[PDB]
């Protein structure tokens, strides 16, 4: 239909009103702004002035009517937090947003037994007035209709669910920066979207006023610094560091020798004129990295000064330290897509369900006034638009991966236009991608820069076991890489300064022998560690410490660790070689950005280690190594062994599958338990690998030999054990398995000690392996072991949230808790008097 | 096969005046004998088949009676599949003469032809694996 | 619960769990069950020198997960770090 | 504006949008309606002359609203009474089914493998070729233990002995059809030195050109907007007014004895109830005229099939061709004055006897 949009009137004998009306408001009724022009007909050649007295005032108006639902006050502080008011998320608004930015995503769609979800831009629906009402203060003076929208951004605070219906979305609102630039002033703004008191996202918007600004009384700038890190080397940094005023530690006799330092800064700024700041405030915590990587708190930064030109702070830190960049390129780029997508006809859908009724984008005479080239397409428009294919492509349509999004407005947009949005796999962020993208019109014209933060498929790390290593393993990765360099190094020199070998020399030469010399003062120090290493057993209420390495004395001048075939294959060096090649790895992953926040991890036997080293820094490298050498020379000590480092144990992978397609884990466990009981050597099922596919059983050579001899007469006579034992005789079967055992134990019992097991149908031998990993044989290892773990596995570095739900042990295979139901079970598999403790007085820890 | 069916249909087509004796035998027939099932193919191709009125569809391979081709005669055998009726042009008779009085088939092989059960059409395919009725599969040359 | 004695029974349990690991079978069906069925795991990544876990991963899936992987569309990587480094590190050929 | 796209063809939107049930299950209805006055008035009949001349009418999931629809016609004075009640049933079963269970983005992954292993772009509705019903319901039936309730696939039409389309989300049918391409034999895989028994079957699988889940509990909330849309906009079919038995989609019985509404059955067979093609084409008949859409992909060529050797002959009643087999007839078939308009398919029980 036909409405007014502008009346040209006199209002007094000299004053010109064009009364500019929108009729698409908040409430129906029509929205005038009253433009005032002189009329002086002394002047002929130029009669018409504008009356610029309260003209952005006036402006001001009618965006408060069009944008705000409050009272028309312009006298608040852009210091001050702006209240937004409560916001529930209706499925009508979701489909509605949805369907006017054409996002098609199945998570915002009403689906049978499925909660709806709303998308992140769903944001500056709710946040929009709280947001927009920061450049509307008195003190931020500008022409609303020479405004500006830079860019906007959305980042899911890390935890936070996505948006629902149903939600009640409370909003805050505050003034970042104001500055003062030469073509214009900036106005950054930053909002908090909060559920149920947590907040959930923020929203960045930058403003743009264009015009001459000179009020630099009403300017103000925070920034978030960069993170920078030093090094303190040598006395001369640390000298340099104290002579700084603004570097204040807690502990005034903290050493920083060989410390890395990290500074978190962030710089509050006023203006006296556009180069000189009338005042700089840098403050922020100091951080020392401790042995586990974690950052604590050792003092802050506290600088403040008046007139200024500068940051003497962050000047000192970028000269003296390195920035740490959270975000990650890729060696090269990965196209994911170029899509097409449209403008819609009309800007009046957009501006229904975004509350952005802005009549530069629906007013022909308000975008004409304003000097636009049509009616624009909201930038939120193309924001959410873009966002949409982003979503669709780079997280494959599982809206929760999106996690933050910025788009630059580079180019206004008109109705109708057909975009071409390139998308772009560029770096990773802390595990998550970071896509960027660029939009462009028709006429090649970048509109629309910005990135994207997505999460990666959901991730699980699983460590790798003992039986693995082979020489040179990790050693690529050694070369290359400065974190698992980082690595290997602080570990060699562990081992080099503590017990006088180099884990990188084992790993590289695998030496079939290693003598350690005692030799000198250096030789005694050493001497005394591996005399040190000692066994801490409570027998009777009594500390009994017993010595590994009992041929080590205050005679000795060396020591020998003995193998047949190379040292790595020995446990209490396989154990440290295998935990660093993972640390290593996993290390360069982590600092590529590779490792998403929640990832889940478990280990396998010695993976646990370095799994829990890795995801959950519980040790450090030094305890690490330390913690599974202990844990090798206990193995080495329960097992005797020859003159050239040889067991009389070992282990099979048994295929229960390959031996007869009737013959179940039920049948494994069976016939084992027969083999273990009739020659009263030890076999045991020890590792659960693969469901009727792969079993290891562990123990006495002679008793795998005999397990191996037993399933390869059994394949070949086509007999089942289950069937006979069921349908044929009752306990018949025990007795006629007793002499098919004999007959095998008979052949094992003859071979030599050292016997070379065979490779059968059903059965294959694990190669460098001579402990009976995981049987009952090791269950005296347990108490001295605890105890070491107790004194090396300090509690300040256990984080929970690190394992809570992440972590999977071998023992218990249910993701860790620490919940009674959880402990009970532990005590269920291992009976333990500290466990059963904590479970009977659970109720006094809860409170 | 389907494929030498269709090589029979093509013939039938470029002489559509003269009778072609389409001979149809599945692999549980005497002699040298296909991977095929007799209903099958039938089943698929009858319509193709009767498409061509030069054709003469003769079912052989199992039969030895009036009361087991029958069914085929009158078409009903195709009705046990869900499939309209599909009668027979006539059938042939190889395995079922081998012991006729005029055959120089020798009394010992007529005594251990006469020997052979045989088994019903279900599990003629046991014949690639063991004796089956008497009866098994081996390669020629 | 308080945040430090919560943090005083995660290392009493982590203590016990690793302690009694030295001596109790490893449950590597449970766990694979866990993270396979449990948590719907897209990307298993194996950080050893050999893909022991990883064809440990594959075959458990191809015996007990294909209808489940088919029926829900789940697309699973199984990734071993000495050998998919280019899957791992997004450094794919040009 | 059907008129201006019809008018111009640059200004038809795209097929994606023409294929949404709003607007394509009116539109099928149009198509059929004006094959059927096309087919009266080239025979100078009334509507309801060329109704009388039939035995019968029924449809094939919506053409099931069109078959009543001719059923209630008698004079071109009132033909478009009948016009609208069918064109309104057909608006408010494409818009309450489509607020029901709207198309979604599919992941491009899921899009992309599923060009590159030869399968259709997904949809509503997989069309499973040379499996029995059994067969199908067994994958299905694996599929669904999985699955939750509101993603669980079901058989909607059974259009032959081995001729089934399984309707539900798009991404639980491509999770059929991952389970389907292990178990189908390659196209190119010679089985001819394998015994019988021990061959690979092999099969067909393709997405159906359709954009909603017809005859599926996914657009069961639909259905009591569609019947009170209908006593909104006075749409009813009365069973005195229904000249010629109009058959069931799902038992085959003639709509004329139901005790309730004709109208909320017909809803019941489009949305809910499956199609039983063959229990509801056991009807006798010497010809059978297809109107439905798709000339020789339609209902008619597929009917052929089913009906082979048996003496009924298809009329593509909505196309003109030329069919070199001659199994089954077109447009000019009808209208030919000649021997050639009274074409006999064979009977083989007759023929043969
Ligand atoms: C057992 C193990 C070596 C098998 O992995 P692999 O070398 O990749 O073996 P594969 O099964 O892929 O096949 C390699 C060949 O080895 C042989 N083989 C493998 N498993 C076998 C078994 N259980 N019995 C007999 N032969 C076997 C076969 O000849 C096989 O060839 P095939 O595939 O034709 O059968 C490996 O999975 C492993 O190291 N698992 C044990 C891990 C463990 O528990 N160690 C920790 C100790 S605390
Ligand atoms: C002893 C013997 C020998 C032959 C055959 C069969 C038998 C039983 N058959 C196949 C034969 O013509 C016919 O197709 C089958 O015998 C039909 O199956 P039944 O044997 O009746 O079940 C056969 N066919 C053919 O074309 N030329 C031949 O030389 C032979 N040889």
């Amino acid at each position: 239909e036909l409405k007014p949009t502008v009346i040209l009137k006199l209002l007094k004998e000299n004053i010109i009103q064009m009364e500019m009306i929108e009729n698409r408001t908040m409430d129906g009724k029509p929205v005038s702004l009253p433009l005032l022009y002189n009329f002086n007909p002394d002047n002929g050649f130029a009669p018409i002035s504008e009356v610029m007295e309260d003209r952005n005032q006036r402006i001001k108006e009618m965006y408060w009517k069009l944008w705000i639902d409050e009272p028309f006050n312009l006298d608040f502080d852009p210091r001050d937090v702006i209240k937004g008011k409560d916001f529930e998320i209706t499925a009508k608004e979701v489909y509605d947003f949805t369907h006017a930015v054409g996002n098609n995503c199945e998570d915002f769609v009403s689906r049978p037994d499925r909660t709806m979800l709303a998308p992140m831009d769903f944001a500056i629906v709710v946040g929009w007035r709280a947001i927009i009402k920061a450049i509307f203060p008195n003190t931020v003076d500008g022409d609303l209709l020479k405004l500006v929208h830079l860019s906007n951004g959305y980042k899911m605070i890390p935890g936070a669910k996505p948006l629902q219906v149903g939600d009640v979305v409370s909003t805050t609102a505050v003034i970042e920066s104001v500055v003062n630039q030469p073509t214009g002033k900036i106005v950054d703004v930053v909002g908090t979207l909060s559920r149920n008191g947590k907040p959930v996202m923020e929203v960045t918007s930058s403003f743009f006023y264009r015009g001459n600004y000179t009020d630099f009384e009403n300017t103000f700038q925070k920034t978030v610094e960069p993170v920078y890190q030093m090094h303190i080397k040598t006395s001369k940094d640390i000298a340099v560091l104290r002579s700084k005023e603004w570097f204040q530690l807690d502990d005034e006799d903290f050493d920083l020798l060989n410390k890395t330092l990290t500074f978190e800064t962030e710089t509050e700024v006023t203006f006296k004129n556009a180069n000189i700041f009338s005042s700089v405030k840098c403050f922020g915590p100091i951080k020392v990295e401790l042995p586990t990587k974690e950052t604590v708190e050792i003092g802050i930064v506290d600088y403040e000064a008046g007139a200024s030109h500068g940051n003497p702070v962050v000047d000192f830190l970028k000269r003296n330290g390195s920035t740490l960049e959270q975000k990650v390129n890729l060696e090269n780029p990965i196209p994911i897509a170029v899509l097409d997508s449209y403008t819609p006809s009309t800007n009046e859908p957009y501006a229904r369900v975004s509350g952005d009724l802005n009549p530069i984008h629906v007013s022909r005479h308000f975008a004409s006034y304003a000097n636009l080239p049509g009616t624009i397409t909201h930038g939120m428009f193309s924001s959410a638009s873009v966002r949409a294919l982003i979503e669709n492509w780079a997280a494959d349509s599982v809206s929760s991966r999106v996690r933050g999004y910025t788009c630059q407005f580079v180019d206004m947009v008109l109705p109708n236009t057909a975009l071409k949005t390139s998308i772009q796999h560029v770096g990773m962020i802390n595990g998550r991608k970071l896509i960027k993208f660029e939009t462009r019109n028709e006429d090649d014209v970048v509109v629309l820069t910005g990135e994207a933060e997505i999460e990666q498929p959901v991730t699980t790390f699983v460590f790798t076991g003992q039986g693995s290593q082979e020489q040179g393993m990790g050693m690529d990765l050694y070369k290359t890489s400065k974190a698992a360099q980082d690595v290997w190094n602080r570990a060699d020199n562990h081992f080099k300064d503590t017990y006088g070998f180099s884990i990188l020399d084992i790993v590289i030469n695998n030496p079939v022998n290693l003598t350690i010399h005692f030799g000198g003062e250096k030789g005694k120090r050493i001497r005394e560690n591996y005399s040190a290493m000692i066994f801490e057993t409570i027998v009777d209420g009594k500390l009994k410490t017993e010595k590994i390495f009992k041929e080590i004395n205050e005679h000795s001048t060396s020591y020998t660790f003995r193998s047949e075939k190379g040292l790595l294959s020995a446990t209490q060096f396989t154990q440290p070689a295998l935990t660093l090649m993972e640390k290593a790895a996993f290390e360069d992953l982590k600092s590529k950005g590779l490792i998403p926040a929640d990832a889940t991890f478990a280990g396998h036997s010695l993976g646990e280690y370095a799994a829990l080293a890795s995801l959950a820094d519980v040790m450090s490298i030094e305890s690490l190594v330390e913690v599974v050498f202990y844990r090798g020379m206990t193995m080495q000590v329960a097992v005797p062994r020859d003159e050239l480092g040889r067991s009389n144990y070992g282990m099979i992978a048994i295929n229960p599958g390959r031996v007869a397609a009737s013959f179940s884990q039920e049948a494994l466990q069976y016939v084992v338990e027969r083999v273990g009981k009739r020659t009263g050597w030890l076999v045991e099922i020890v590792n659960y690998n693969v469901e009727n596919q792969q079993y290891v059983a562990a123990g006495d050579l002679r008793a795998l030999d005999t397990v191996t001899n037993v399933l390869n007469f059994i394949k070949l006579q086509k007999i089942d054990i289950i069937e006979l034992q069921k349908s044929l005789s009752l306990e018949e079967v025990e007795g006629h398995l007793f002499e098919i055992i004999d007959e095998a134990s008979k052949k094992s019992a003859v071979k030599p000690r050292p016997l070379k097991l065979e490779r059968g149908f059903a059965c294959i031998p694990l190669v460098g392996i001579s402990v009976p990993f995981h049987s009952t044989y090791l269950m005296n290892g347990v108490k001295p072991f605890k105890s070491f773990l107790k004194k090396n596995i300090i509690k300040e570095n256990v984080k929970v949230a690190r394992l809570a739900g992440k972590y999977i042990p071998n023992l218990t295979a249910k993701p860790f808790q620490v919940t009674k139901e959880y402990f009970q079970d532990v005590y269920d598999l291992t009976g333990s008097e500290p466990i059963k403790e904590i479970i009977d007085n659970w109720e006094k820890y809860e409170q | 096969s389907i494929d030498a069916i269709s090589q029979v249909i093509n013939i039938a087509k470029a002489h559509p005046n003269f009778p072609i004796a389409l001979q149809w035998t599945g692999g549980r027939g005497g002699g040298h004998h296909s991977f095929e099932d007799a209903h099958t193919p039938m089943l698929q191709m009858y319509s193709k088949i009767r498409r061509h009125p030069n054709i003469m569809l003769i079912f052989g391979s199992g039969f030895g009676s009036a009361d087991d081709t029958y069914p085929y005669l009158t078409g009903e055998w195709s009705t046990k599949f869900d499939y309209p009726p599909m009668p027979f042009d006539g059938f042939l008779f190889g395995s079922r003469v081998m012991i006729a009085k005029e055959v120089k088939t020798s009394p010992d092989a007529k005594k251990c032809i006469a020997a052979c059960t045989g088994v019903p059409d279900d599990k003629w395919e046991q014949t690639y694996k063991k004796p089956t009725g008497g009866i098994v599969t081996v390669r020629s040359e | 619960m308080k945040p430090e004695v919560e943090q005083e029974l995660a290392h009493i349990l982590l203590t016990e769990l690793l302690a009694y690991q030295f001596a109790s079978p490893v449950r590597w069906i449970e766990t694979q069950d866990v993270f396979l069925k449990d948590f719907n795991t897209e990307r298993v990544v194996e950080i050893g020198p050999s893909p022991t876990l990883a064809g440990m991963a594959q075959r458990t899936l191809k015996n007990k997960y294909e209808s489940y992987d088919a029926a829900l569309s789940l697309h699973r990587e199984i990734l071993c770090y000495s050998k998919d480094a280019k899957e791992i590190y997004y450094t794919p050929d040009p | 504006n059907i008129l201006e796209w019809l008018e111009n063809p640059s200004n038809t939107p795209d097929k994606d949008y023409l294929l949404s049930i709003p607007i394509s299950c009116p539109l099928i209805g149009v198509i059929q309606l004006a094959h059927y006055v096309v087919t009266a008035k080239l025979l100078g009949f009334t509507p309801g002359e060329l109704r009388s001349y039939l035995k019968g009418a029924t449809g094939h999931s919506q053409g099931l609203v069109t078959a009543v629809a001719i059923a209630e016609t008698d004079s071109w004075e009132s033909f478009f009474v009948s016009v609208r009640k069918a064109i309104t049933v057909l608006f408010f079963i494409g818009v309450r089914c489509y607020e029901a269970y709207p198309n979604t983005s599919l992941p491009p992954s899921i899009l992309e493998d599923s060009l590159e292993n030869n399968e259709g772009v997904p949809s509503p509705m997989l069309s499973i070729s040379n499996l029995t019903q059994e067969q199908v319901q067994d994958y299905v039936n694996k599929t669904n233990s999985h699955l939750p309730a509101g993603k669980q696939v079901e058989i909607s039409l059974v259009n032959g002995a081995k001729n089934l389309v399984v309707s539900g989300p798009p991404q639980s049918l491509y999770g059929l059809n991952l389970t389907l391409r292990k178990a189908k034999a390659p196209s190119g895989l010679d089985q001819s030195r394998i015994p019988f028994s021990e061959r690979k079957l092999k099969f067909s699988n393709r997405f159906l050109p359709v954009a909603s889940p017809f005859h599926s509990h996914l657009l069961v909330p639909a259905s009591d907007l569609i019947n009170k849309d209908l006593v909104k906009n006075n749409v009813s079919f009365n069973a005195k007014d229904i000249q010629i038995p109009v058959y069931d989609t799902f038992d085959g019985s003639d709509l004329r004895v139901l005790s309730g509404s004709i109208s909320e059955r017909i809803v019941d067979c489009i949305i809910r109830l499956p199609v039983k093609w063959e229990t509801t084409t056991q009807f006798k008949a010497t010809h059978i005229l297809d109107f439905g859409p798709g000339g020789a992909s339609g209902l008619g060529v597929l009917t052929h099939r089913n009906k082979d050797g048996t003496g009924v002959r298809v009329i593509v009643a909505g196309t003109l061709d030329i069919n070199p087999d001659d199994d089954y007839g077109f447009k000019q078939e009808i209208f030919d004055v000649t021997s050639n308009g009274l074409k006999k398919n064979p009977n083989w029980l007759e023929e043969y006897h």
